[PDB]
RNA sequence: AUGGAGAGGAC
């Protein structure tokens, strides 16, 4: 996540070669999607990648402190003494292909975070382990290595699809399944089969 | 209000009209004024509509009601799926609401209501009233382990 | 509720999802790890044998392989450890249970469960890494997104229980869903951007690059078509080459607002048959909508070649995409220097106004509006000439955003952006409320202690009148955080009290089905509906058309 | 860089978090509903700390 | 000495706050069009004036660079964010025995940075790294 | 921490620059930037490599075992 | 750790809602989402 | 000569900036990406330690020596351990280096890539010692240890590919640039209201004549001529990158060509 | 293989309609009274002035994919300046005595207007449109 | 066969209104092989196009309505949620009552 | 943790072949050669060049999935000439040009100075 | 009692539930190798069978469809038509 | 194992 409610996970990894490049041989190391920026107005981070690249090159400390008179256009004059175009933009090139790229990138750093929520602390997958004792169903958690809830909600899913006999095994083949000995007469589980 | 009606030569043309509107409602009343067409007029309070022009004119109310909270929030919904809760709540005969007030009264099988809401005391004066359950219901046939009568089990399979 | 009703149960899997522009719209991309733990018990069978033999030989833990081979007493060869995971004849008739593989079908979830749409069957595709990858064209259904959501996969264990997955809740099958008689999934984002990129009548493409797009859609006949341009130089047309992921005999024809076939804005919309006649592609056809190109493929060649569809459209787009290249930056975020003048100018006629309204209403010149107070008059006047400035500065500055402009093309295609997004970004945020009104007197007859008693003018009361360009004050700062505290706690509340609205509706609703009569009933046989929807039919095949018996003169009828 | 504040409880540290409450002996009205007979309370919370 | 004052809610009722010490009172006065609209002095009867205004968020929020640039709820959304961003939590990890303790490798000081860092000691106990970081529509991935 | 033995994006060794840098700040007292640039550091992926760099290692050394 | 230390909980008219009298005692970004949000404050 | 040409314009012990007349953009792009990431190079691929009571953690420092740039000349006659017949390493396709640091004095002591010693017997090839470009001939600073502490451990460096681990690229950024002045248009430049005052002009436009307002767009041309600088990390001299680079670009446009024989 | 329709026209409009490759030109035929023409051109690759005049033609001529040429070395049928090829996808009585075609060259549009036009071009897959000078 | 003759009605009207002979030969001068086919279409598709009987349409409606309900959030009337839990309340004293006078 | 070993993206599987050409059922003449440990790197510079010689009518290859090292050229050429040559003629200019590339790069090295 | 062959009420057409069901039904009786009664043309695949076992009407199962009312009609999958 | 608490993820 950057600084500013952009959260969002890793799809792909891609090498140096295949990545984008400036034409200095700058390479990204993270790609964000343009989609993220319209709807969010998150304009302090397209201001802070801005500020964050004039900082680098002069190797100054950008002042992104709140309520001050650090301005977008007065921090494009100081990228453009530095010899790049003053409102982020480069040109790229392609990786796969070395041709120009005919849309210019918003390029510059950006303070980026890592945090917990990685992937193989949530990955589980069972197909039959532990059950409970009272109810001898599957028990519950990743780390106890248990199964997932099949919810009043998924079970109305299958319900309007129709899909009666996955329904039924859901909840007899996974989970709980039984079987009992009833009375014809009273009608309750009381029989004594002497099984065998 | 603006409104489309029919032209001396066909065409429909906007013609619009000048219309009344209130805080607070007394439709008995009201529409036996002189001055008014008390054909064409309305309150969102559908619970009135229903008292004065009775069941079938509150359920179209019920649904125009509904309908309308859809739409002001610019989605649409088909009218299948509206009618067929506008007409669930109205079939009773009243105004049947969805909680245990309304629907989770009704004689449908004990272990189906029990589901929802007040799940003891339904099923302690369904042991006291000594209830039978069809088990037709969906969720009688989720508990039991059997399969529900839901489309792929809706018939039965043969020779 | 919690044990019956619903059940933890076996065979299931739960990851972080992410995106994937390669695979197909319905299939899942599952871990190996995954893949390697969920099981499906097979019978073996003189057709499987070859097959199934060899995965026993690969044993648990090497992929397409296999734990468990179950016998005619039903005994458990446990093939981790067990002697003779090495010999093994097998007998007609034993289960193997082999790891899941590609093609399986499996049942794929996001929560909440709102719709039958948020489980559907997708096929399996045993891939690397940890996480499912979906076709970013189911992600609507599902409300998913790849910001750390997650999803479950549900693997049905018998022969009859996959094939009630693959035939009755297939993610193809439910393209067209009978919630509003429209597709429910369409093109998004990256591809609806570029396919609107794609299209401009400037976007021409040359030899190189219009055979390794044509190579990219699978269902190509290997016939180069004849390019637009011939004469100086071949060029080819974004039209023509995104014309070969088309079907044939679609047509389809639209007419937006100038559009009179000669469009003369690349306007609306006409495909006479498999090829696109005249139109810049955005979202009113390739998105999830009425009378689109998904409603029309799938009704008219069967939802198999819509799902294949979806696929052809990405592999093209995404491809002339990644060489094209797209982003945004503050750049698109300044409006011009005359613009902002204006844009201040307008804000100040407007603050001017509110002014000759709090002094007359303060002389006693007002009048009240019929039944209302005159303060609740003055707020009603003070808020209109309020929100009308934020809007006329708005409009003012996305007049002047040029086509280039990138927030300005996202609109354009439809791909995310609307109006108010560039208004508060470049010309003015506007005016902070809560509860419906501006913001109130926390202290005694002000709103922040460093106002003066008795104050109503726009900015006492809540009146950002900066961008989040230009930036917000500190006044104005925590105006607005005041508006957004409120957003955020019914944004919480709503979904509490909406997933209880829900579970009454179907709770109410449960047993009501179609019987073999076409009457609508319930576990009482009690009827609701004499014919379902009063009209008999199943939402999903119904489509908006207009009955022309019904409107125009008496003379043009007849005529 | 520890700041401090918080306690050490068999090896875990704790935090005590700080409890919000309305102040006592203060006085405050209150117009009340309207299916109700009692139209104004005048109320105070009373403290001896 | 009489310069600075503590003042509760209950008092803060009672005075009128300057928000910035110059601006905010020097008498009476060609600007820059780039720069925020402010408003002014208007009422000149002062008993007060604010320490600085940066100073009315917490902790978490003032880590944000041009918090005053964003809608709220991302304000918020970032807060709750900032507390799981990896990175050295204390120097005496190496000696603590916590379950669960993750530290950042390469841990950096953040290139944009906010007054208020300085007393949350955020430059010299960083968590996050400072990507070279592209917007662009790329692979689709 | 210490210096990362190598610019992250694009390659360049940064490893044996950190001593020399801090030497180009205090002893000729020279300011960041053109100090970055007398170390070759010229590509600004490379120059927030140091630039942005904070030595705990320092803090670390402090405890005694 | 920093942010832990200093936090406010209030249990059970509007009191998720910030309050103009928060000015400067209370941060008005940071508090939870959902469930508890308004409720746990920071100072 | 003959085809594809290169004029030098400077030309130094780490970077090379040339012109690359008469080429495909295929050509001049490919060739681009094998130097980041397909000439053979030597690195540590293994570290066994014996004690670290150090201040950073065991794979920590593994990891940084990786980092580490081995002189990779005589790497040719280097094998791969993958295809090497020993079990393990050998002095055929494996070097071995030793690390011994113990702080002895007051002031912090340092331990630098010069503390690295060569072990294996190197038989005449010019191959792992550390490159060591620092002014004081002490190149990266592995770790620091305070006067307690110690730290011994082994490393064996093998034969590895960019591709493989970014550890192995004779790489460092390598600039590339055509058409200095759009006249393919193969961008579109983004402008507020001038497209030329505000984006920069490269340093390359003293080498190609501008297009005049007064002539029309050129729909034959191609991507010819292309402005690329090589710098390298010292693995490698910069001229030998761009040899290795072209050397093996052949080598597996080769193995295509022998494979259809093959088959 | 054949001619379909010849005539010489002269351009009374550019339009630049915010593009920068394409144009909207409109023409009158200095033949026939009852003729003008409306057409998308590649302006960057055949550029138009105004108070031009283009000789224009429809072949159908001189299906199987489209081999890359050597055409000087083939048969190229035009040495014209500038040659298109799109699909007929409405005819239009503007009633007369008045009839109209429009054609989709890949999304650039033309619309022809005249008489005994109609005679010639048939409702089809067909038409190259060619240019010179 | 009156349910039948009045579920189709509306369907017919449409039908009747495109159909017609006039229009059929003028505006899309079908012949007579076409027309057969036209015709052969429309019944089979329409026979596809019939609710098939099993649809739990029940559940299919909550849902239907649900759904959207969750995508709502925000000058006289009570509208939104708010609103939907008042309708579903069968609420006696909803938080704006009104009369609509023509 | 599912993380496919690094050396898998050159290095060949288990009796994985380096080529494999298949006809293409599409259109006469034509055949798709998939190359397995291959990307952009090869199978642009392939493309690129096939297109200069002119008994050539078709040339594209495409990177499938990019978990994979793998790509597919299809290839398609005039009556007469078979595909293979097309390519392997294709690859020897390439080679060609780089023999050339080599030793112009060379004699201009060999005349500098630092 | 039953219900008459002639006077029929329901859809003659097979319902999207009765082929899920029947092909599920069949596919389950594949898989245990009974007898296979087409032409299986490469074919391996239990219910990829039993829908070209459905394509041929060779399938010899009957539907027996409740009307709300315990009334039931029985139809063979023979005799149903299959459109969708 | 059970039982309770608290923090936190997704809408
Ligand atoms: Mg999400
Ligand atoms: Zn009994
Ligand atoms: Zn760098
Ligand atoms: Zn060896």
């Amino acid at each position: 996540a950057s600084r500013h409610g952009q959260k969002g996970t890793i799809g792909i990894t891609y090498r140096r070669e295949d990545m984008p490049f400036t034409a200095e041989g700058i390479v990204p190391d993270l790609i964000i999607n343009p989609h993220a920026i319209p709807s969010r107005m998150t304009v302090a981070h397209l201001i802070e990648c801005l500020l964050s690249k004039v900082a680098a090159l002069s190797g100054n400390e950008g002042d992104a402190s709140p309520f001050t008179d650090i301005t977008v256009e007065g921090i494009s004059k100081l990228l453009r003494e530095h010899g790049y175009q003053s409102r982020g933009f480069e040109v790229m090139y392609n990786g796969h292909t070395g041709k120009k790229l005919m849309a210019q990138i918003f390029f510059g750093p950006t303070y980026y975070q890592r945090l917990r929520h990685m992937v193989d602390d949530k990955i589980h997958a069972r197909a039959r382990g532990p059950m409970q004792v009272l109810t001898r169903q599957p028990v519950e958690g990743r780390s106890r290595d248990g199964g997932l809830r099949f919810g009043e909600m998924e079970r109305d899913c299958m319900i309007a699809h129709g899909a009666a006999s996955f329904l039924k095994e859901r909840l007899m083949e996974a989970s709980d399944a039984f079987r009992v000995h009833i009375c014809g007469i009273c009608g309750l589980m009381t029989v004594i089969a002497k099984l065998n | 209000y603006d409104r489309k009606v029919p032209s001396p030569t066909g065409e429909y043309v906007k013609e619009p009209e000048w219309v009344l509107e209130t805080d607070g409602v007394n439709l008995s009343e009201v529409m036996t004024v002189p001055g008014i067409d008390p054909t064409r007029i309305y309150t969102n309070s559908f619970i009135d509509i229903m008292e004065v022009l009775g069941i079938e004119a509150g359920r179209a109310a019920l649904y125009k009601e509904v309908y309308n909270v859809i739409a002001s929030d610019g989605s649409y919904v088909n009218y299948r799926h509206m009618a067929l809760l506008v007409d669930v709540m109205t079939t009773q005969g009243g105004l049947t609401s969805v909680t245990r007030h309304g629907f989770n009264r009704s004689n449908t099988g004990a272990l189906m209501r029990c589901s929802f809401e007040e799940t003891v005391e339904i099923l302690f004066e369904a042991g006291a009233s000594a209830e039978l359950d069809d088990c037709r219901g969906v969720s009688e046939n989720v508990i039991l382990g059997q399969m529900a009568p839901i489309g792929t089990g809706a018939f039965d399979v043969m020779i | 509720r919690g044990n019956l009703m619903g059940k933890r149960v076996d065979f299931s899997a739960r990851t972080v999802i992410s995106g994937d522009p390669n695979l197909e719209l319905d299939q899942v991309g599952v871990p190996k790890s995954i893949a390697k733990t969920l099981t499906y018990p097979e019978v073996v069978t003189p057709y499987n044998i070859d097959r199934l033999t060899q995965l026993v030989r690969n044993g648990p833990n090497e992929h397409p392989g296999a734990k468990y081979v179950i016998r005619d007493s039903g005994d458990r060869i446990d093939l981790r450890y067990s002697k003779r995971a090495g010999d093994i004849q097998l007998q007609y008739g034993w289960k193997v249970e082999r790891h899941i593989m590609d093609n399986d079908p499996v049942l794929f979830n996001r929560q909440p469960s709102l719709h039958k749409m948020s489980m559907m069957a997708h096929r399996v595709k045993v891939i690397p890494y940890s996480t499912f990858r979906l076709n970013l064209s189911v992600t609507s259904p599902y409300n998913a997104d790849f910001d750390g959501d997650e999803m479950n996969l549900h693997v049905p264990q018998s022969e009859e229980t996959r094939a009630e997955l693959s035939q009755l809740c297939a993610v193809p099958l439910q393209i067209v869903s009978p919630q509003s008689n429209k597709p429910c999934m369409g093109i998004v984002q990256d591809t609806l951007c570029g396919i609107r990129k794609l299209t401009l009548r400037d976007t021409f493409i040359e030899l190189d690059q219009v055979l390794n797009m044509l190579y990219w859609v699978p269902d190509w006949d290997g016939v180069i078509p004849t390019p637009a341009i011939i004469k100086p130089k071949p060029l080819w047309s974004g039209k023509q080459i995104l014309s070969v992921a088309i079907p044939n005999g679609i047509h389809l024809q639209r007419f937006d607002e100038g559009t009179t076939l000669l469009s003369p804005k690349d306007n609306g919309m006409l495909i006479i048959d498999g090829q696109i006649i005249f139109g810049v592609v955005e979202k009113k056809t390739v998105g999830s909508s009425n009378g689109g190109l998904i409603h029309v493929v799938t009704r008219e060649k069967g939802p198999q070649v819509c799902a294949k569809l979806f696929g052809n459209i990405q592999k093209v787009v995404n491809f002339w995409l990644l060489h094209n290249g797209f982003s945004t930056g503050i750049g698109d975020t300044i409006a011009d220097g005359p613009t902002m003048r204006e844009i201040t100018e307008t804000i100040a006629e407007a603050k001017k106004k509110v002014l000759d309204v709090t002094k007359e209403a303060q002389a006693n010149l007002l009048t009240a509006k019929h039944g209302m107070t005159l303060r609740e008059s003055f707020e009603d006047n003070v808020v209109r000439f309020l929100n009308e400035a934020r809007d006329k500065a708005g409009r003012l500055a996305e007049v002047n955003l040029k086509d280039l402009n990138n927030v300005k093309q996202m609109v354009m295609a439809g791909s995310k952006g609307s109006f108010i997004n560039i208004a508060q970004m470049s010309a003015c945020v506007g005016q902070q409320s809560v509860e419906g009104k501006r913001i109130a007197f926390g202290f005694v007859d002000r709103t922040l202690p460093h106002f003066s008693k008795d104050d109503y003018s726009p900015e006492s009361k809540g009146f950002v009148e900066n961008s989040y360009l230009r930036g917000l004050t500190p006044q104005e700062f925590f105006f607005h955080a005041m508006g957004g505290r409120e957003g955020l706690i019914d944004t919480a509340v709503k979904t509490a009290e909406t997933g209880y609205i829900q579970r009454r509706l179907v709770k109410a609703l449960e047993d009501i089905m179609v019987h073999y009569d076409n009457t609508t009933r319930n576990s009482l046989g009690n009827v609701i509906q004499f014919i379902y929807g009063e009209d008999g039919m199943d939402a999903a095949h119904i489509e908006k058309q207009s009955l022309d018996t019904i409107g125009g003169s008496d003379a043009a009828f007849e005529k | 860089f520890d700041m401090g504040g918080y306690f050490i409880i068999n090896g875990s540290e704790k935090v005590l978090i700080a409890q919000e409450r309305s102040a006592g002996n203060i006085v405050q009205v209150f117009k009340k509903a309207a299916p109700s007979p009692i139209s104004h309370v005048a109320e105070i919370r009373s403290a001896l700390e | 000495e009489g310069l600075v004052e503590y003042i509760d809610a209950e008092e803060e009722e009672s005075i009128l706050i300057a928000m910035q010490p110059e601006d905010l009172e020097p008498a009476e006065a060609d600007v820059d069009p780039a720069k925020r609209i402010r408003v002014s002095h208007h009422a000149t009867t002062f008993t007060h004036c604010e320490i600085h205004p940066s100073m009315i968020l917490g902790v978490a929020a003032s880590i944000i660079p041009f918090p005053d640039h964003n809608q709220s709820p991302r304000n918020t959304y970032q807060s709750a964010m900032g507390k799981q961003a990896m990175g050295v939590f204390l120097t005496n990890y190496n000696v603590r025995m916590d379950t669960m303790a993750n530290i950042l490798y390469y841990p950096q000081k953040p290139l944009g940075t906010t007054r208020a860092m300085e007393y949350l000691k955020f430059r010299e106990l960083p968590a996050g790294q400072n990507a070279i970081v592209a917007i662009a529509c790329y692979s689709g991935y | 921490m210490i210096v990362p033995v190598r610019c992250f994006s694009c390659g360049k060794v940064v490893g044996d620059k950190w001593e020399s840098y801090l030497n180009l700040l205090q002893e000729d007292e020279l300011d960041e930037g053109t100090a970055l640039s007398r170390l070759g550091l010229k590509r600004y992926c490379c120059r927030r490599m140091i630039l942005t760099h904070v030595d705990l290692i320092e803090k670390f050394l402090r405890y005694n075992p | 750790t920093l942010s832990h230390l200093r936090r406010t909980n209030t249990p059970i008219a509007k009191p998720r809602q910030l309050h103009n009298t928060h000015w400067g005692l209370v941060c008005p970004a940071e508090t939870p989402e959902g469930q508890a949000c308004g409720l746990v404050k920071n100072l | 000569e003959e085809g594809p040409q290169v004029k030098i314009r400077e030309a130094s012990k780490d970077n090379v900036d040339f012109i690359l007349s008469n080429v495909d953009l295929a050509m001049a792009n490919s060739l681009r990406r094998v130097m980041i990431a397909e000439i053979p190079t030597l690195a540590i691929d293994s570290v066994e330690v014996e004690t670290n009571t150090t201040v950073l953690a065991d794979e920590f420092i593994a990891h940084r020596l990786g980092l580490i740039p081995l002189q990779s000349m005589d790497i040719e006659q280097l094998e791969y351990s993958r295809d090497c017949f020993c079990e393990d390493h050998c002095d055929k396709c494996s070097v071995v280096l030793t690390l011994q640091a113990f702080g002895e004095s007051e002031s912090t002591t340092n331990v630098y890539s010069k503390d690295l010693v060569i072990v294996s017997n190197l038989m005449g090839r010019n191959i792992g010692h550390p490159i060591i470009q620092d002014k004081e001939g002490n190149g990266v600073l592995i770790c620091k240890l305070r006067k307690g502490q110690e730290l011994k451990l082994t490393c064996v460096a093998k034969k590895g590919i960019a591709k493989e681990h970014a550890k192995w690229g004779p790489a460092a950024a390598i600039e590339f640039e055509y058409d200095p002045w759009n006249k393919l248009k193969h961008t579109d430049y983004w402008y507020e209201q001038d497209s030329a005052k505000e984006w920069p002009q490269s340093k390359n436009c003293e080498y190609e004549d501008p297009p005049n307002e007064g002539d029309p767009f050129d729909y034959k041309a191609q991507a010819d001529t292309f402005y690329m600088n090589v710098e390298s990390v010292g693995s490698i001299p910069v001229d030998q990158v761009v040899v290795r680079g072209i050397d093996t670009l052949q080598k597996k446009v080769a193995s295509i060509l022998l494979a259809l024989t093959q088959m | 293989s054949n001619t379909l329709f010849d005539d010489i026209f002269q351009v009374s409009e550019v339009d630049p309609g915010r593009y920068n490759k394409v144009c909207r030109i409109e023409a009158a035929s200095t033949t026939q009274d009852q003729c003008k023409l409306t057409l998308d051109i590649n302006v960057e690759l055949f550029p138009v002035a105004a108070q031009d005049s283009l000789t224009v033609t429809i072949a159908s001529s001189l299906t199987r994919s489209w081999r890359p040429p050597q055409a000087g070395d083939r048969s190229l049928a035009d040495d014209y300046d500038y040659v298109m090829y799109g699909t007929a996808y409405k005819f239009e009585e503007v009633s007369k005595d008045l009839i109209a075609v429009y054609y989709s060259f890949g999304g650039l549009l033309m619309r022809l207007e005249g008489n005994y036009r109609n005679l010639n071009n048939l409702k089809q897959e067909n038409a190259y449109l060619l240019i010179r000078r | 066969q009156n349910a039948q003759r009045d579920a189709v009605t509306l369907f017919c009207c449409l039908l009747r209104s495109r159909l017609a002979t006039r229009r059929v030969l003028q505006e899309y001068r079908l012949t007579k092989q076409a027309f057969d086919w036209v015709l052969s279409n429309i019944e089979a598709q329409f026979l596809r196009s019939v609710v098939h009987p099993g649809e739990m349409v029940g559940v299919l409606a909550a849902q239907s309505i649900g759904e959207p309900a969750t995508q709502m959030t925000l000058k006289k009337v009570t509208s939104g949620v708010p609103r939907l839990k008042e309708i579903l309340n069968v609420a006696k004293n909803m938080k704006t009552p009104s009369l609509t006078v023509y | 943790m599912n993380a496919p070993d690094r050396f898998e993206l050159f290095l060949l599987g288990e009796g994985e072949s380096k080529l494999k050409i298949d006809p293409d059922t599409k259109a006469p003449n034509a055949v798709v050669i998939t190359f397995e440990k291959e990307d952009h790197t090869l199978g642009n510079l392939i493309r690129a060049e096939l297109l200069n010689d002119r008994k050539v009518l078709f040339a594209a290859y495409k990177v499938e999935h990019p978990f994979f090292a793998r790509f597919k050229l299809r290839i398609q050429t005039t009556e007469g000439y078979d595909p293979k040559d097309a390519l392997k003629n294709a690859c020897n200019s390439i080679i060609n040009k780089l023999g050339a590339l080599k030793t112009n790069f060379e004699t201009e090295w060999n005349l500098q100075t630092l | 009692k039953a219900i008459p062959k002639d006077q029929r009420a329901t859809t003659p057409y097979m319902t999207k539930y009765e082929r899920a069901r029947i092909l599920g039904t069949r596919a389950l009786q594949i898989s245990m190798n009974a007898p296979v009664f087409v032409d299986l043309e490469g074919e391996t695949d239990p219910l990829r069978i039993a829908m070209k076992e459905l394509a041929e009407k060779k399938i010899p199962l009957v539907i027996r469809r409740y009307l709300p009312d315990g009334s039931f009609e029985d139809w063979s999958v023979e005799e149903l038509i299959v459109d969708l």
